[PDB]
């Protein structure tokens, strides 16, 4: 409960859903001050995510089930898990993290791709698997 | 040039010659240096043997001159650029623009017909006159929309942006994700909710090139929008902009009405201009041992047939499992190869059998051997699963020789191999003489790779062609050239376009019905050939009731009652959603509860009356009956189970959806739906032969695409990656912000876009790992929807040679294969109406006699005598000149509708007092009538009713436009004006007859519009059903939703067109991990359903497109026939029903209608033009007329009618125009005629009397 700015009391600003323990248990200054760029990456590319999606006008209305929040939500989970591909201890609630790729796609809209320099044919903006492959290993909170 | 050889050498080498110029592009030689030259070797060869051959016949040969100097020309042209003195990139380019024009040449001795040329200029006259005809109509109704939208609709420059956005800096970055428009009001149109912003797009300092072409600011643009609508090509989202933009009800009327009118009724007359024109074709020319024996046994033919199942199966049963399985020897290959080696044994021991002269003489036998040579070839392990794989996907064809009634149904439907040949073999040289007309139009341009190679020129083609995606095709053309050219270039392509859609398209519906009909010969001689408790029950169910009493006798009182009740019903469960259900909805149970009790009651009254089985008039007799039971059923225990959790897929849900068939009642409880279905079913026969070889075709191409695609359609969806090993971590993908605008990006801008997984995947919508997978691919494709995005995918991501596979099919089976079941429909069609076996000279004669008993006299009064006022304004009134002058008047005062009446807006002022002075014009017109024929008179044509009606408007709206002057005033004004514009249809001749033609066929289609509609309605409750809740997708959007029954109406009638239908029905085939799924309701989850999608979706477009859309096009086909006419020499010209008209009146001061038998001889005497009966030489022919006229009736005076059914009897040739019944009545009649003149002794009806007369 001291978010940086026991090592398992030192969360980082933006991806709080890790500590320092389970970034130096899985993946001071040299690796904090990395870690802490790792955080800031994540951060400017979750405000990306967020400036598309405030462009989407069919916010409410895409389904019956998801709102954008819980969109946000996941797809800040899985930003993290993607620069952070560690495994985490503290959790209550475990998730496969690779999971949350695909919660993504369950509860966030469906944005077209452009088709400038390919043909999508119809594919979504944000897909998980391919063509025949065994999707599912690390663990994560179930922040859903 | 004696030698004969020279004369096919010379053809062969004008083919080589359109081939080379077709080469001489300047990417052709960057990409390949040597042909820079060989196409130089080529023409100087060429230009050489063609100036020689000149020179050869001096010491259309014009044509000959003119090409022999573009080759001059082009040569020079060439040695220059190799010079680099001229750039390869310069518009010099263009000189070689007649050059493919050398391919006539190559055809030009085939055009021998077997009877004199002026049979085919008099053929081609007929043609080209009603083709301008029915052009001038289609211009009509363009100008017409064209003012509609640009008085209804504005400038779609309204978008929504971030909030804080300042005029200049407008970028990608400020528009909505999807980018979409507004309304500057606060209750009319879409409003966007906060964060954004309102705002003219124009205003900010933007080009219109970057906004777009296609809108309703003037009267061109409206026109050219209007035009690209009418293909039904993106006419849909022009809708969505529009509703978006202003009110809903304008863009419904609009565009619903558009699409009725223009892309089917006025896009069929074409078709049946095209028909009428090959019935013409038709007139003109009708108007002249141990082996042996086993080998031909029943079992080893079964056996064969049977192999060749199992090789077909085996050969498309080789799915994609993964890269991790697959060789160039697997097991696959080892049965292709067994049955390659058991085929050419077969073929072989065929050989040794019956000797290889007696084998290769068969037609199939050749066709069986070709196959053995291509597929002992494919067997190779270089050839195998390449562009050999063909022959081997051909074997099926042998299967047709299975079913012997197909067969004979092919040989028919294909007819003889001569037309259809004929017409593919233009139609392929049309495209490469098109292509490379275009090719080196464009090939400098810079910037438009779409013309940059004969290969991508031809693809364009093709493209427009098939109308998917050609206004963009258009629109990349004319950006990449100046907007000098860019007028030019557009008239170009849509002369290209107009030619292609409405003649090309239309000859091959025409060649197919043509084969589907009997030859004349062949019709004449096959006409030749054929010379207690039940009593209240019965009284209860069969009571019932000018035609207002026809009508309410049309059916029984309790069937009235079941019909209201249904219809109730119905419009009850419009109302249901799925979050208002019938079943927690009391005020929606009503209906329900009804339609049971009702219907029970019904169904025993009629039992107790007729029992159900075994009887002449049960209950169950039909399969009518069957379905009612079954709707009653259905409903029945839906009612009493009422469940409160329909889980999705369930069986719950399967009733809901079954319940959805209750307007299918209508069917059977009103006669004229009952004889619709009838007539729709009674060709079933056809429909299903049309639709296995469809299925056969497209199981050819999907087995081969099977094998040569499976797993080669996967890609990184990182267009950086190229490889599957670094298609993993993330990638910032761009979201599609518009389609529509090319905003270009700035150096400092970034595209929005977001962060994604790198996932090695296929595309959503196709693909090619199953034989199912590849059947629905190609079904999609078929409907040419989409199916540009197949070709680009197979020519990217498998290789550009394939790009033949995906060229064929689109044309056998869209060109041809869909045209098959128009022609089938249309053939029914006629034969159930009972004019399939009478000859085309019949047909010509029933429609002349409808023609003329809906003539009645031209009611129009004398000119009077006794006043030089009347007198002197009449003679000027009916002055031809007269009547041009004011119909170009109202053709200009239209002209002032090319801009938006608008108060914001001054150039509104002038136009309107403008318009004024023409109302004030007009009035004086009317007026001087009202004095030349007097209010009696005048009100005598129903035309000056609607003229007097529209220049009253038009006065009232003077007066209240000067004395109050708001924007209810001018939208008065506007709709006077167009009034006033449709009034032009009576003011010309075939405009008016084109006119009647839609419009009655629009009134003869009521029934089968309204049989669509209901099954329209029973897909939208089921779509709204099954649908109701999917999460938006590609294609289901705000505007394409089944949420409720009008959103399903609507996208349903949006599907109709086949804009963009694959998409919602991949859309709505969603599944997790894609949506949240729900064990309890259907209604609260956003997942879709797969096979009940599929089947949804394919069923409704096929029924509906594919066949009773058809049923339209025949009707036009009928109607056009009956109401348009041209100048003949064997039957009744409207130039001499006119004239004889005129001389009626002009017998016959009375009105009365009839004309005393002594008159007769008076009204003959003055019958002048086509109709003479000269006195001087022809008495006999006078004398048979009157004493006609005379006998027809005991001394009573005679009828208009009568007059008019002698003349046209007496202008015809009976013999080869009347049928047996009244070809026999008619003859006794003129010989008792003419044997009780002559015992009592003691032009076109001349020629005919001497043809009669001669013959006897
Ligand atoms: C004239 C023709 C008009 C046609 C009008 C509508 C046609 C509708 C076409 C789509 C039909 C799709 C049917 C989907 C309905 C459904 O989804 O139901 C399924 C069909 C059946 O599911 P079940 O096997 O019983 O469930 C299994 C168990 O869990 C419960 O029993
Ligand atoms: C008529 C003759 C048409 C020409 C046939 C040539 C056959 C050889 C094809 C291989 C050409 C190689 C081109 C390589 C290339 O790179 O060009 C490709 C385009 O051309 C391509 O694929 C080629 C796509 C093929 C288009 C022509 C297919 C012919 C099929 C005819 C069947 C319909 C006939 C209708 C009338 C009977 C790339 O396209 P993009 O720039 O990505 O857009
Ligand atoms: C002639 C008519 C029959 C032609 C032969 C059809 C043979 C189909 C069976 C072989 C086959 O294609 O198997 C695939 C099944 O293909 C079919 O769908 C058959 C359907 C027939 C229509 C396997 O599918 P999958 O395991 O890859 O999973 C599918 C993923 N969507
Ligand atoms: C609009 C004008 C309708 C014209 C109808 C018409 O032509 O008259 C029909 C008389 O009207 C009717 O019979 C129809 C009566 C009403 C039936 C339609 C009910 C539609 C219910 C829709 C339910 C929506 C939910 C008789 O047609 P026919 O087939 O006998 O003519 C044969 C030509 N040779
Ligand atoms: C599924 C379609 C089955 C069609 C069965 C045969 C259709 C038929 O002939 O309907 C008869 C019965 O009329 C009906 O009740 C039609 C009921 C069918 C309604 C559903 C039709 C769907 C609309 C067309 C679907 C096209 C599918 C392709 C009409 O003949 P009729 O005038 O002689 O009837 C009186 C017999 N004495
Ligand atoms: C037959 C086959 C073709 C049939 C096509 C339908 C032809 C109907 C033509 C009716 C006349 C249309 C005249 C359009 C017009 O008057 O323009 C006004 C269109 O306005 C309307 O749509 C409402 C009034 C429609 C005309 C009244 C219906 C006439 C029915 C009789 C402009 O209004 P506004 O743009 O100034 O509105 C505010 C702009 N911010
Ligand atoms: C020609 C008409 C259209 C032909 C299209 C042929 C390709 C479509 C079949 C694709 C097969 C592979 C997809 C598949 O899995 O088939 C499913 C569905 O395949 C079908 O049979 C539906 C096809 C309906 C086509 C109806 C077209 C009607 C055209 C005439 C009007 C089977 O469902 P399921 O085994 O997973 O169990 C479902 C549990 N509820
Ligand atoms: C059916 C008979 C009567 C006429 C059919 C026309 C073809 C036989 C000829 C005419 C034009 C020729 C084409 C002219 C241009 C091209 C492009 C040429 O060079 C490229 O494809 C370079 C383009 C690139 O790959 O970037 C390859 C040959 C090809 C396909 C030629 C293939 C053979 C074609 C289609
Ligand atoms: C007949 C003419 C009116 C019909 C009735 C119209 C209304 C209803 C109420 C209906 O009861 C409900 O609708 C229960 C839900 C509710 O409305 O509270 C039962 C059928 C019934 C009696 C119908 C039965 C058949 C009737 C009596
Ligand atoms: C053809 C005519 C003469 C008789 C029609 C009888 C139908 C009313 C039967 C045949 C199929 C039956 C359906 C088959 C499947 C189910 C699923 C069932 O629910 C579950 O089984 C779960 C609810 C009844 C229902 C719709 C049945 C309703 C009654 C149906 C439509
Ligand atoms: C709902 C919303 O975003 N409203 C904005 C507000 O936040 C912003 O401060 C203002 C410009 O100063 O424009 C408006
Ligand atoms: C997105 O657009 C930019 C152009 O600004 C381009 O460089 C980039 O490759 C595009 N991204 C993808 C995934 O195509």
């Amino acid at each position: 409960c001291y978010p940086q700015g026991n090592l398992s009391d030192f969360y980082l600003s933006f991806c709080n859903s890790y500590t320092l323990w389970e970034l130096f248990s899985g993946l001071c200054r040299q690796c904090v001050e990395a870690y802490q760029d790792y955080d800031h990456h994540a951060q400017e590319k979750y405000e990306e995510f967020e400036s598309v999606l405030h462009k989407y006008l069919q916010s409410e209305e895409y389904s019956v089930k998801s709102c954008p929040e819980d969109c946000k939500i996941v797809y800040k989970a899985w930003l993290c898990s993607q620069y952070f591909e560690v495994t985490q201890f503290n959790c209550r609630k475990t998730i496969p993290c690779k999971q949350y790729c695909l919660e993504v796609q369950t509860r966030c809209p469906f944005i077209l791709p452009d088709n400038d320099e390919v043909i999508y044919g119809g594919l979504s903006s944000f897909i998980c698997t391919g063509l025949y492959e065994t999707f599912l290993e690390p663990e994560c909170c179930d922040v859903r | 040039i004696n030698k004969p050889w020279v004369h096919s050498l010379l053809r062969i080498c004008a083919i080589i010659s359109v081939i080379s110029v077709c080469m001489n592009t300047p990417m052709t030689f960057e990409h390949y240096p040597p042909l820079q030259y060989v196409t130089f070797t080529l023409d100087t060869l060429l230009m050489f043997l063609y100036t020689a051959e000149m020179i050869a016949k001096m010491h259309w040969c014009v044509f000959d001159g003119f090409m022999v100097f573009c080759l001059w020309v082009s040569l020079v042209l060439q040695v220059f650029e190799i010079a680099d003195i001229v750039d390869q990139m310069s518009p010099w380019g263009m000189l070689r623009i007649p050059r493919p024009l050398i391919m006539i040449r190559a055809f030009r001795i085939y055009f021998r017909f077997e009877l004199p040329r002026t049979r085919i200029t008099n053929i081609l006259k007929r043609s080209g006159e009603q083709i301008w005809s029915v052009s001038i109509f289609l211009l009509f109704f363009l100008l017409l929309y064209g003012i509609l939208g640009v008085q209804m609709f504005g400038t779609f420059t309204y978008h929504c942006v971030v909030n804080d956005t300042k005029p200049g800096n407008v970028t990608w970055n400020s528009l909505a994700i999807p980018d979409t428009h507004c309304s500057p009001e606060l209750e009319e149109g879409y409003q966007c909710p906060p964060g954004f912003k309102c705002m003219d797009l124009e205003d900010l300092g933007l080009s219109r090139q970057e906004l777009g072409y296609s809108g309703f600011n003037e009267i061109g643009t409206s026109i050219f929008t209007v035009y690209e609508a009418a293909s039904q090509e993106g006419w849909v989202f022009l809708m969505y902009r529009a509703i978006d933009s202003f009110p809903r009800w304008r863009s419904y009327f609009y565009f619903i009405t558009l699409i009725f009118f223009l892309a089917w009724l006025v896009k069929n007359v074409f078709i049946a201009v095209i028909i009428e024109t090959f019935a013409e074709i038709r007139v003109q020319f009708q108007q002249m041992a141990c082996l042996q024996k086993m080998m031909r046994s029943s079992v080893f033919h079964m056996f064969i047939l049977s192999m060749v199942t199992v090789d077909v199966i085996v050969a498309a049963s080789n799915y994609y499992k993964g890269e991790n399985f697959r060789r160039q020897y697997d097991e696959f290959y080892l049965a292709e190869v067994a049955f390659t080696v058991l085929f050419d044994l077969e073929a072989l021991l065929k050989i040794w059998c019956l000797g290889f002269t007696g084998y290769i003489s068969s037609s199939l036998h050749k066709f069986e051997l070709l196959l053995v040579i291509g597929t002992t070839l494919h067997v190779y392990p270089d050839l195998y699963h390449s562009q050999f794989t063909y022959f081997q996907v051909l074997r099926v064809v042998r299967l047709i020789k299975i079913s012997p009634a197909l067969e004979d149904f092919v040989y028919k439907i294909f007819g003889p191999g001569k037309k259809l040949g004929s017409l593919v073999v233009f139609t392929a040289s049309l495209l490469i003489v098109m292509s490379a007309i275009s090719l080196q139009m464009f090939c400098f341009v810079e910037e438009l790779d779409r013309f940059t190679t004969f290969p991508r020129a031809f693809m364009s083609m093709f493209q427009i062609l098939t109308q998917e995606g050609w206004v963009d095709v258009m629109d990349q053309t004319l950006n990449a050239v100046g907007h000098m050219w860019a007028p030019v270039v557009a008239i170009y392509f849509i002369l290209y376009h107009l030619f292609a859609t409405l003649i090309l398209l239309s000859l091959f519906v025409a060649v197919i019905l043509d084969n589907l009909e009997l030859d004349e010969d062949l019709k004449k001689l096959k006409q030749l050939k054929q010379s207690r408790f039940r009593n209240f029950c019965r009284v209860v169910v069969r009571a019932r009731f000018h035609q207002l009493y026809d009508l309410l006798g049309l059916v029984t009182y309790l069937d009235w009652v079941m019909i209201i009740v249904t219809i109730c019903s119905c419009i009850s469960m419009m109302f249901e959603s799925p979050f208002r259900r019938v079943m927690h909805a009391p005020t929606l149970q009503i209906a329900e509860y009804v339609f049971v009790i009702f219907m029970s009651i019904e169904l025993n009254l009629k039992i107790m009356a007729d029992g159900l089985f075994f009887t002449p008039t049960a209950v169950i007799r039909d399969f009518g009956g069957v379905m009612d039971i079954f709707i009653y059923l259905v409903s029945l225990i839906f009612l009493c189970w009422m469940p409160q959790n329909v889980p999705a897929e369930s069986g719950a849900q399967l009733l809901m959806v079954l319940r959805c068939l209750r307007p299918l009642r209508i069917f059977k409880l009103v006669p004229q739906m009952r004889k619709v279905v009838r007539e729709l079913f009674s060709g079933f026969k056809e429909i299903f032969l049309v639709s296995i070889l469809l299925l056969t075709l497209m199981l050819v191409f999907a087995s081969f695409g099977v094998q040569l695609f499976a797993g080669k359609l996967a890609k990184c969806n990182d267009p950086n990656i190229i490889r599957r090993e670094d298609c993993n971590g993330i990638f910032r993908i761009n979201v599609s912000v518009s389609k529509n605008l090319n905003l270009k990006l700035r150096p400092g801008e970034k595209k929005p876009g977001f962060w994604v997984p790198r996932v090695w995947a296929n595309p959503r919508n196709f693909n090619f790992d199953n034989v199912g997978n590849a059947m629905l691919a190609l079904f999609e494709v078929l409907s040419l929807k989409g199916w540009v995005e197949v070709r680009d995918v197979i020519i990217h991501r498998v290789g550009p040679i394939h790009g033949i596979y995906i060229h064929v099919f689109v044309f056998l089976g869209c060109m041809i294969g869909l045209t098959l079941f128009v022609g089938v429909v249309i053939a029914n069609f006629n034969e159930n109406k009972g004019t399939a076996l009478l000859t085309v000279d019949q047909r010509r004669w029933e429609d002349l006699k409808s023609r003329l008993k809906i003539a009645q006299p031209l009611h129009l009064p004398p000119r009077p005598d006794n006043d030089g006022f009347r007198a002197k304004m009449y003679d000027i009134t009916q002055h031809p000149f007269f009547k041009r002058t004011i119909a170009l008047l109202v053709l200009a005062q239209s002209v002032l509708l090319s801009v938006k009446w608008d108060v914001e807006d001054p150039v509104t002022v002038p136009l309107a007092t403008m318009s004024v002075v023409f109302t004030f014009i007009f009035v004086l017109e009317v007026t001087m009538k009202i004095i030349a024929m007097s209010p009696a008179g005048f009100w005598q044509s129903r035309r000056n009713r609607y003229d007097l009606l529209v220049t009253s408007l038009g006065v009232v709206w003077v007066v209240l436009h000067f004395a109050l002057l708001n924007a209810y005033t001018y939208m008065m004004g506007a709709c006077v004006i167009v009034f006033r514009f449709f009034s032009i249809c009576g003011k010309h001749v075939t405009l008016k007859m084109l006119l009647l033609t839609v419009v009655v066929s629009m009134y003869k289609s009521f029934f089968i519009i309204v049989g669509m509609f209901l099954l329209l309605l029973c897909y939208a409750f089921a779509g709204v059903v099954l649908f109701g809740t999917v999460k938006y997708g590609e294609n289901i959007n705000r505007h394409a939703n089944f949420s409720s029954a009008g959103k399903a109406i609507t996208v349903l009638f949006r599907i109709v067109t086949g804009e963009d239908w694959n998409k919602i029905m991949h859309d709505c085939m969603v599944q997790p991990p894609f949506c949240t799924p729900d064990e309890f309701t259907y209604w609260a989850t956003d997942c879709g359903n797969y096979a009940g999608a599929l089947m949804y979706f394919c069923s409704f477009y096929v029924i509906i497109a594919y066949i009773m859309l058809n049923l339209l096009v025949a009707i036009i086909v009928e109607n056009f026939s009956l109401f348009y006419s041209t100048e003949e020499d064997q039957l009744l010209s409207y130039n001499d029903l006119r004239h004889f008209q005129i001389i009626w009146n002009m017998v016959d001061d009375k009105r009365e209608g009839v004309i005393p038998t002594f008159r007769v001889k008076f009204l003959l005497r003055l019958l002048r033009g086509r109709l003479e009966v000269d006195l001087d030489k022809d008495k006999l022919l006078f004398k048979h007329m009157c004493y006609e006229m005379e006998r027809l009736h005991n001394g009573g005076d005679v009828t208009f009618h009568d007059v008019l059914s002698m003349l046209s009897y007496r202008s015809v040739d009976i013999r080869k125009s009347l049928q047996l019944e009244e070809l026999l009545a008619r003859e006794q009649l003129e010989y008792t005629i003419e044997e009780e003149v002559a015992k009592q002794t003691i032009q076109s009806c001349s020629i005919i009397h001497s043809l009669r007369e001669s013959q006897q």
